[PDB]
RNA sequence: ACUCCUGAACCCGGGACGAAACCCCCGACGAGGGGACUGACGGUACCGGGGUAAUAGCGCCGGCCAACUCCGUGCCAGCAGCCGCGGUAAUACGGAGGGCGCGAGCGUUACCCGGAUUCACUGGGCGUAAAGGGCGUGUAGGCGGCCUGGGGCGUCCCAUGUGAAAGA
RNA sequence: AAACCGGAUUAGAUACCCGGGUAGUCCACGCCCUAAACGAUGCGCGCUAGGUCUCUGGGUCUCCUGGGGGCCGAAGCUAACGCGU
RNA sequence: UGAUGA
RNA sequence: AUUGAAGAUU
């Protein structure tokens, strides 16, 4: 079955198309601990209608781009931002990693 | 009459004034083969008296253990200072499958079966004391039962 | 280490050290001597002790053992190599394998004989 | 494979009696009646106090000692012993016991299992009236062991199925003295063999 | 803030037998009861009950002991000889019913806590069921 | 040694299975029936007859580790996996008698796992053995008191598909 | 008071002892970022006998009850020495 | 202030 | 020559 998988949209910053952040988590092979563990997903938006910060579905598709595999299913629950906050704070940590 | 293995003889030596003192110490385990064990150290200006000095602790010095055909009831981890043992049960076919120390010991209380593992320390008197305080410290079906029901 | 910090760093592999570069892994190398020096041993030990400076197929050049009673190796003598410290010298770690190449076999020798490389005698045998 | 040399020599160092002759290891000497000890020029100064691990060899060595087997094929039916369901000091035994060459000395049809073996390795021997000329041949519960009509006749065959006469015989066993042949009914029963031997510790020598 | 309140109790039942107390607070949770029914039942503490301190919910655990002792040192065996927990919020634990351990061949417990309930390992095991291996106790 | 007995090798005789199809005939170019050709291995395997007492080596014997004595040698010549042997009485060097071990093999070197709970998930530690950051602040992250309800992601259970053959 | 300049001492004395002496020690501002930076013992929370000395609160002020500082030491721990609300 | 190797 | 034997010492 085609899989679904289920994000939070980071970046609404191309045309007809969304980041979506997923999660997923685990029992780590050796040592136990259930850990998480993300990737983002660029899927197909092409009424370009979902926004920053929605909970959607993601489907795994016929290719759109080089990277765009996925398109949006549905949506799940509008405005969880912390989430979005969560992602863009870890994502300024960086500059304050190098020299 | 008890069977007696003698595990370990050593020499120490003291100083005083000019040249060293020797002495003799001896582990020696004394067994009924029927579940009935003991360990004795003994020590002396002569390996004999020593030896015999040995056996002599060893037989004041004895534990029950509740064989349950070759074997023991359950699994026993017991430390004894850095020195560690580990008991486990077998099904008969097995053997005492032990090192020289624990070995001695455990086929002096008619243990036929059993697996053990040597951890820690290796020294010999200690793992000895251990393997004693891991017999010591077997409980049966029965003895439970008896705790519990209060 | 918490179980959080073997998440984070996990177990180190103890991943350690060859005692014989006669390279390629390779069981025995081929060499050309050099030197036939005689060396003193240290620690408590006192004698002459026979050693090659041995110039490598594996391109290196090292010291070699030389084994038995006598020998019969100079500067140009090419022979095998095998490895086996020697112990009372430090920085010998390889030993002439005796018996192949210009390395003649230990003549008269009836113990250890495979060893040495000396052939079965005949004798009332 | 297999010894060849001095013998009721190990009748000897072994300490007991290993009939490895028999037709002589019963009539003052297995070698072991005018000297009870180990062989060479200190077999009879005081005996060294063996360690845990000296004991251990000596015993494996006496029951190997018996049968003749080398060590490689000893090895092989051990591990075979032990993967083995039920009670692996036993079964080895059992195992030992299968051989036709013992098999065929343990129905007397030769007073050695060293001759045994050579009347084995000669064409002198059937099962289940096909020849068989391995000493290694594992024989089951139910296979027939005739000596072979064509041998019937040697002085040899002969002498040893007359001694047989009034002999009697494995309780697991079977043996026709007439017709020349026997039966291997079951694999033996510990209890019923009487080797002087300990075979928990033969096990435990191959522990470490 | 205190992190295992599971840990906690252990802990506290495990400190005041050591010294031979009659009894422990633990202050109460629900799931703390239903381990300490186990521990009653299978007759590893006399009880348990419901108490007030400082007007505020806890369990006293009333303990248990063998028979006072042989010769030098008279201390009573203890009945509770280990209790230690397994799962932790560190590392959670958890098996299915064909791995579910076996405490001391059967002479002790592992309580273990499954979506049919909080069970002992035969129980567990009977209903064919697993979970979060909460604690060992012999 | 010597008596008897058997008879690896070697000689003589016979001598394979592996191959029944394609094809042809009958039938109907089907089903089914009948017939013929074909063997590199190979004169091999195997069967029968005859028949000779017919190969033993290597490592080791201070402790760990099973196996001890005499010469030679004198910190030399040498041994040596680690600990260590040798300085005129060496079970440790070299030889010899004897002994232990394995056997068409036995040893050596290289490399892998083991033992090594010596990277420790199972299963380790940090006062003086190696190991607490010179101290804080607090970012990410990790972890989170008591009660009730929803959801069912983790987790658990039943069925089912998948997990080729080899190997085990 | 490093350095340095002298005086002794000494077998010698680029030192210990003695007489001098610059940097520095002091201040402001900016650096450096180290240490036997030690309790050689990371931080928080819960649990597990007591005795005695002490600093600092509160109470019904023999005492009781918080929070610091010490020592002795139940249980326990530790290779030992020790540790021990 | 010094006291050669085993 | 000396030492257990050596280095060193005539
Ligand atoms: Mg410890
Ligand atoms: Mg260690
Ligand atoms: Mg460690
Ligand atoms: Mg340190
Ligand atoms: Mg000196
Ligand atoms: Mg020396």
């Amino acid at each position: 079955p085609k899989k679904v998988l289920t994000g939070v949209v980071v970046s609404d910053k191309m045309q007809k198309t969304v980041t979506v952040l997923v999660e997923r988590q685990f029992p780590h092979p050796l040592y136990g601990k259930v850990i998480k563990r993300s990737k983002k997903y660029l899927a197909h938006d092409p009424e370009e209608k979902y926004k920053l910060g929605d909970v959607v579905e993601i489907i795994e598709s016929r290719p759109i781009s080089k990277r765009k595999r996925f398109r949006v299913l549905r949506l799940v629950e509008s405005g969880r931002m912390d989430l979005v906050e969560k992602y863009l704070i870890r994502r300024q940590n960086y500059e304050s990693l190098s020299k | 009459d008890f069977e007696e293995k003698m595990i370990l003889i050593r020499r120490t030596a003291r100083m005083q004034a000019g040249g060293r003192r020797f002495r003799f110490g001896a582990l020696v385990v004394v067994g009924d083969r029927q579940g009935r064990v003991g360990l004795g150290f003994g020590k002396a200006p002569e390996v004999p008296l020593a030896v015999q000095k040995a056996g002599y602790y060893a037989r004041r010095n004895m534990v029950e253990v509740p064989l349950q055909n070759g074997t023991i009831p359950h699994e026993i981890e017991v430390e004894f200072g850095a020195s560690k043992i580990v008991l486990k049960p077998a099904a008969p076919g097995t053997g005492v499958i032990a090192g020289a120390v624990p070995r001695a010991i455990l086929e002096l209380a008619g243990v036929t079966d059993i697996l053990t593992k040597e951890l820690g320390s290796r020294n010999p008197i200690n793992i000895a004391y251990a393997t004693m305080e891991a017999l010591r410290q077997l409980r049966t079906k029965a003895d439970v039962e008896r705790l519990r029901k209060g | 280490p918490t179980i959080n910090q073997l998440v984070r760093k996990g177990r180190e592999k103890v991943r350690k050290k060859s005692k014989v570069p006669a390279l390629k892994g390779a069981p025995f190398r081929r060499g050309v001597c050099t030197v036939v020096r005689t060396v003193t041993p240290k620690k408590p030990n006192s004698a002459l002790r026979k050693v090659a400076k041995v110039r490598l197929t594996s391109g290196y050049e090292v010291t070699a053992y030389i084994p038995g009673e006598g020998h019969n190796l100079q500067e140009h003598s090419v022979v095998l190599i095998r490895g086996g410290r020697v112990k009372d010298l430090p920085g010998v770690r390889y030993h002439i394998v005796r018996g192949v190449y210009d390395a003649a076999g230990v003549k008269d020798r009836k113990k250890s004989r495979s060893k040495y490389g000396t052939k079965k005698p005949k004798e009332a045998a | 494979g297999r010894y060849i040399g001095p013998v009721c020599r190990l009748c000897r160092r072994e300490g007991v009696k290993l009939y490895l002759k028999g037709e002589r290891c019963y009539s003052p000497k297995c070698a072991m009646e005018r000297r009870p000890y180990p062989p060479g020029q200190h077999g009879q100064k005081r005996a060294r106090r063996p360690s845990d691990y000296a004991v251990r060899l000596r015993e494996k060595q006496k029951l190997r000692r018996i049968y003749g087997i080398s060590e490689r094929q000893f090895r092989n039916l051990f591990e075979e012993a032990s993967k083995k369901k039920g009670v692996t000091g036993s079964v080895f035994l059992g195992l030992l016991e299968s051989r036709l060459d013992n098999v065929v000395y343990r129905l007397g049809f030769a007073v050695s299992r060293r001759q045994a073996r050579q009347l084995v390795r000669h064409g002198h021997i059937t099962v289940n009236g096909r020849r068989v000329d391995l000493p290694s041949y594992r024989v089951r519960p139910g296979d027939e062991i005739a000596v072979a009509e064509k041998s019937r006749n040697l002085e040899l065959i002969r002498q040893n199925l007359e001694a047989m006469k009034g002999r009697k015989v494995g309780p697991w066993l079977s043996l026709d003295v007439e017709g020349m042949k026997g039966k291997f009914l079951r694999l033996p029963d510990r209890e019923d063999l009487a080797l002087p031997v300990n075979e928990q510790l033969v096990i435990e020598f191959y522990s470490r | 803030m205190l992190t295992d309140p599971i840990a906690d109790m252990l802990t506290r039942i495990r400190n005041a037998t050591r010294v031979y107390k009659e009894s422990t607070d633990v202050p109460a949770s629900r799931f703390k009861e239903e381990i300490l029914r186990i521990l009653a039942r299978e007759g590893f503490i006399k009880g348990y009950e419901r108490v007030d301190v400082d007007g505020k919910p806890y369990l006293r655990v009333y303990l248990k002991y063998g028979p006072r002792r042989q010769g030098p040192d008279p201390r009573p065996e203890q009945v509770i000889h280990h209790i230690r927990r397994i799962s932790k919020p560190g590392r959670r634990v958890y098996v299915g019913v064909k791995e579910i351990p076996r405490v001391r061949r059967g002479l002790g417990i592992a309580i273990l806590s499954t979506s049919k309930g909080v069970l002992t390992d035969r129980e567990a095991r009977k209903l064919g069921v697993g979970g979060e291996l909460i604690c060992e106790v012999w």
